[PDB]
RNA sequence: GCAGUCAAGCGUUCAUAGCGACAUUGCUUUUUGAUUCUUCGAUGUCGGCUCUUCCUAUCAUACCGAAGCAGAAUUCGGUAA
RNA sequence: AGAACUGGCGAUGCGGGAUGAACCGAACGUAGAGUUAAGGUGCCGGAAUACACGCUCAUCAGACACCACAAAAGGUGUUAGUUCAUCUAGACAGCCGGACGGUGGCCAUGGAAGUCGGAAUCCGCUAAGGAGUGUGUAACAACUCACCGGCCGAAUGAACUA
């Protein structure tokens, strides 16, 4: 009933993200370090992981 | 290492005028007029001619240097924007729930309806910017515009409208419904 | 070299000022400051705000009432400044103080007269640009004051008022520089300004 | 190498500035690599025709200045897409050939440069009626 | 109108063949012209009409003038001076309302007292024309 | 530790019957007087060679002017220096007009982006780029290029008083 | 007592969703010790009751981020006393 | 807690260390004048909001030995620097032109022509070109990259250090 065009478009605001392993912030998925002051800006991030 | 001088270069085209005065800039062509106050930043302007304007810093830092950059894309797009106009298309979405959407006026405020978000009783209100003009489409089914010259009210009231619509307490990887920006572009060259 | 020294709030910075107001006042001149909501403070909002509310849960834990008084008024901030630059429990450092009146906006009776600067404590002066500041009327607004608008009406409201005058006296200062050229054109001017004037 | 590789190229740029006696610089602007390929059937008869980097081709060139100097006008010729077409058959004909044969417009003759001499290309096509203007009038 | 319109802040540069005034030390009071550059800070200059040796210096110590010269850059005293009075600068100078209002103020400190008393006549007698003067009209 | 000066220092193991007339050295000192530089000789000295001031003697201190002290030139200094946890060699180029006004604004330039002193530094070698192109940096090369110009804004006028009667103006 | 770093490994796969060996840096003085500086011409030397306040290293509630979160439920984590 | 050497405090005021038995300076009859100490000169407070070079902006800054504490590990915040690498035989970045022929390479099928997928990665001319890194068509058409060339012209990347 949903489709993959939208499906797609909706995942770059809601999947399509980088994750701080600290911070646990949603960030831009192919950013290098955390926009986040309090994990001290790092680099240690991850993807949001991805559904079933 | 404090550059001793660096500088942008912006076009103006024909059909387009602009006043700067103590960095408050008018800009005006055929969509209207565009106003915008620079005073936190402190920087030099030259019109060469009337096709070229120079922005420039004498002896900057780096983070003061990057402002230059930006303001100038910032009058480029003040420029697009009066001339060819910005035009912002979102999409709807939705799985089981039809997403309501109107316009009403309470006293001309013009709000943005949403209703049936989820199957929500609540009724989402919000307002629409001066300059900003909205497009229900026909041709294609919910993809509704916005436009206008402002790009900074056009790109805000957009993301208004997603921001509104998110889900609370629910996995949005399965909830992915709302109102997603698909396009962006501008009035003129279609 | 004065009775009496107007001072502008505006443009200024808060500690520079209370010390140079504060050594003024201690060699004995008297001394009155208008536009305090126009001050500018180094460093943004929040810092300072968060300065201020940290000020401002220091109490006397056992009754507030005789603990310090957290005045909220853009006046009373620079008095307190200025009030720690200074051994007030003096009778002299009260005496100094008796020598100072502070101001928002600008009343009746110096608005009408001169009103000066001090260069040591103003932000386009000593602040670098390329750096942020904050405004007393601002942060007091923030912190609990009211009278703000006020402000603003009577302030526009005396502007007028002072726009009106010195146009007048600009017209009348024209008439001057005209009808002294004539003279200027004359021997008793040349010998002037052979003498150097 | 890369280099070798640069000496790959400035070989046959020696090879056929010595080879040949004429060359056309030819403006290769716009011309396809289709187009570029027809060229040589044609031009396998004489010509062959050598591309590469301009600054590998000022470079070789200014590099043959011992002998070979009056090559040191050609570099003034030694820009944009631009290509030598070394040829020894006579002017009208490899210029034609090159012009207005396998032409898409787009490739022109930009100069013709034989025993250090230079040639703006328009009188190169002069068919006749100049030389009876010259010869009836003196 | 079509025309853009913007101010720019026409400010004095800093460069070669540029005049400058001597703000503080034993050349208080002097002009010279600068030579060439080392930072944005640091120059070099040369007031040899003046009499100022050829030196380098901070420009805390220095005020630019509006005016300016042509100049190559490096050049050595003889030149300079050359230069300076083929340009005839300082005469431009003393035609500044700037120079003027400084000898003015010389004089000023230079006054004597049954001077001071001849000013004040002077002024007196000249305002009894300027009232009536401006009176009138 | 102050407004420096250039000396050559030689210097020479005292002679024995065994070795007269030893060996010469000389050296280049930035120092603020001779007593400095001959501290300072002795301590290299020392480093370099089993020799000491007290088995050694000085020959001669002579101060060394700048021969054209108004030409504006292009140093390169060679530096080695002592960190909180390291030692670290350097290239450095500055823009000056002298040596030793040079190397007075680079020791103020290690102490202020480096926070080190002046016993925690060395100084290997001071030499002139004559041509330009050999500069390496560009917060140096941006004073070389052809007909440079810039202004200075916002003048601050230091005030001789306390009052005054003109919110004044940044022109210049 | 509490919190960090690294990560061999668990976590079906997957070191790091959540956990986390081997080590390793620190914090607290609500443990208990160590000392014995003060007080032995005298500080009324458990616990409860009643009562006010302070802390936050948050159990609940507010708004949020992440998941091995489909929903429900639960966990990790944040601004917050 | 207990020892070695010295100097101190105790037995000792004074100037500074805000405060402080021991630290810094200095040891004392009563007074004056001058010069200093350690320490300090925005105001409290006497003394330059002196000069100069640079660094730093902190939604938890820092601000003076004794001393009233802080780390490990981190940071594409910023500054400066070291090593390595690409690159003036023209680099990078960015723009720009070609993005071909044998050739729609082989299987897969309603259609799959370099880009649904499965299997081979070959040759020509070439400055170069993948039997293609991708958009797009029902499939071609229509572009951009791999690779190469026009343009500018000297920069560009990485890893490290404090
Ligand atoms: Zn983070």
């Amino acid at each position: 009933i949903i489709e993959p065009s939208l499906k797609a478009l909706a995942s770059k605001y809601n999947c399509d993200k980088s994750v701080c392993r600290k911070c646990y912030a949603r960030l831009p998925p192919r950013a290098t370090n955390c926009r986040k002051r309090k994990c001290g800006h790092t680099n240690q991030l991850r993807p949001k992981k991805k559904l079933k | 290492m404090k550059y001793i001088q660096t500088e942008q270069q912006i076009e103006v085209p024909e059909g387009v005028t602009v006043s700067i005065k103590s960095r408050i800039v008018k800009v005006v062509g055929p969509r209207g007029t565009l106003t915008k106050n620079l005073k936190h930043i402190d920087v030099t302007f030259t019109k060469v001619n009337n096709q070229l304007i120079k922005v420039a810093v004498h002896n900057g830092g780096r983070k003061h240097v990057a402002a230059l950059r930006t303001v100038k894309s910032l009058v480029d797009n003040m420029i697009t924007g009066v001339t060819k106009g910005y035009k912002y298309k979102m999409r709807y979405v939705y799985a089981h729930f039809p997403i309501n959407v109107n316009i009403v006026e309470k006293d001309g405020a013009k709000f943005i309806e949403v209703r049936n978000f989820l199957g929500d009783k609540k009724i989402r209100n919000v307002p629409v910017r001066d300059g900003v003009t909205i497009e229900f489409s026909t041709n294609v089914k919910d993809e509704i515009v916005l436009s206008g010259n402002s790009v900074e009210d056009v790109s805000q009231n957009a993301a208004d409208l997603q921001q509104i619509c998110r889900v609370r307490n629910k996995d949005i990887r399965k909830f992915l419904d709302g109102i997603y920006v698909s396009h962006k572009g501008f009035i003129t060259e279609d | 070299v004065e009775p009496v020294v107007v001072i502008d709030g505006k443009g200024h910075l808060v500690g520079r000022l209370a010390s140079v107001v504060a050594k003024q006042l201690l060699n004995g001149q008297k001394i009155v400051v208008v536009r305090a909501e126009e001050l500018n403070i180094s460093g943004e909002f929040f810092r300072n705000k968060l300065k201020y509310h940290d000020f401002l849960r220091k109490a006397t834990a056992f009754n507030k009432t005789r603990g310090p008084f957290h005045f909220r008024a853009p006046s009373r901030i620079f008095y307190k400044a200025l009030r720690g630059m200074v051994s007030h429990k003096t009778a002299r450092g009260k005496a100094a103080l008796e020598r100072l009146k502070v101001f928002e906006g600008i009343p009746p009776p110096y608005d009408k007269k001169k009103r000066v600067v001090v260069p040591q404590a103003l932000r386009v002066l000593r602040l670098k640009p390329g750096r942020k500041y904050t405004t007393l009327g601002k942060l007091s607004t923030s912190v609990g004051w009211k009278y703000e608008d006020v402000v603003a009406k009577l302030e526009a409201k005396r502007k007028v008022s002072s726009a009106e005058y010195y146009a007048k006296k600009r017209a009348f200062t024209k008439k001057v520089a005209s009808a002294n050229a004539t003279a200027a054109e004359s021997d008793v001017a040349k010998q002037l300004a052979a003498l150097g004037y | 190498g890369i280099r070798e590789k640069k000496a790959e190229y400035f070989a046959k740029l020696r090879e056929y500035l010595e080879e040949y006696k004429s060359l056309f610089v030819v403006g290769v602007d716009n011309v396809s690599s289709q187009q570029m390929h027809e060229v040589r059937k044609e031009l396998r008869g004489r010509a062959v025709v050598l591309m590469g980097k301009n600054t590998m081709v000022r470079r070789a060139i200014r590099g043959f200045l011992s002998d070979l100097p009056d090559f040191e006008k050609l570099l003034p010729f030694v820009k944009g897409n631009v290509g030598f077409v070394f040829t020894n058959e006579p002017l009208t004909e490899i210029k034609n050939v090159i012009v207005s044969n396998r032409v898409a417009a787009g490739l022109t003759v930009v100069q013709v440069y034989d025993n250090g001499q230079v040639f703006p290309s328009s009188i190169l096509d002069i068919t006749d009626e100049e030389l009876v203007s010259h010869f009836v009038s003196a | 109108s079509t025309d853009s319109i913007v101010k720019a802040s026409n400010w004095r540069l800093v460069e070669v063949g540029r005049v400058v005034l001597i703000k503080k030390g034993q050349s208080a009071g002097k002009l010279a012209a600068i030579v060439e550059i080392i930072d944005q800070k640091k120059v070099l200059i040369d007031g040899p009409k003046a009499g100022v040796p050829r030196q380098a210096i901070n420009l805390g110590q220095v005020v630019l003038t509006p005016l300016t010269f042509a100049l190559p850059r490096g050049a050595r005293t003889a030149t300079v001076s050359k230069k300076w009075a083929a340009a005839a600068v300082c005469e431009k100078w003393a035609a500044s309302s700037w120079a003027k209002k400084i000898a003015q103020r010389e004089r000023r400190a230079a006054l004597t007292d049954f001077e001071r008393f001849q000013v004040m006549v002077l002024r007196k007698q000249k305002r009894y024309t300027v009232k009536k003067a401006l009176a009138k009209a | 530790m102050a407004h420096f000066k250039e000396y050559q220092v030689i210097g020479r193991r005292l002679p024995t019957e065994s070795v007269p007339e030893p060996k010469l050295f000389r050296m280049r000192i930035f120092a603020s007087n001779e007593v400095i530089a001959k501290s300072r000789y002795w301590y290299f000295l020392q480093k370099l060679h089993k020799v000491k001031k007290a088995s050694g003697e000085i020959v001669s201190i002579n101060q060394i002017n700048e021969a054209h002290p108004t030409k504006v030139k292009n140093f390169g200094v060679w530096v080695r220096y002592d960190s909180r946890s390291g030692t670290h060699n350097m290239y450095k180029e500055i823009r000056d007009v002298s040596r030793v006004a040079a190397v007075e604004t680079l020791y103020q330039d290690m102490a202020a982006r480096h926070r080190a002193r002046f016993r925690s530094i060395h100084i290997l070698k001071v030499a002139e780029i004559e041509k330009t192109a050999d500069v390496k940096r560009q917060y140096v090369k941006q004073f070389l290029t052809k007909d440079l110009k810039f202004p200075l804004p916002h003048r601050v006028q230091k005030s001789t008083k306390t009052f005054s009667y003109k919110r004044p103006s940044t022109f210049y």
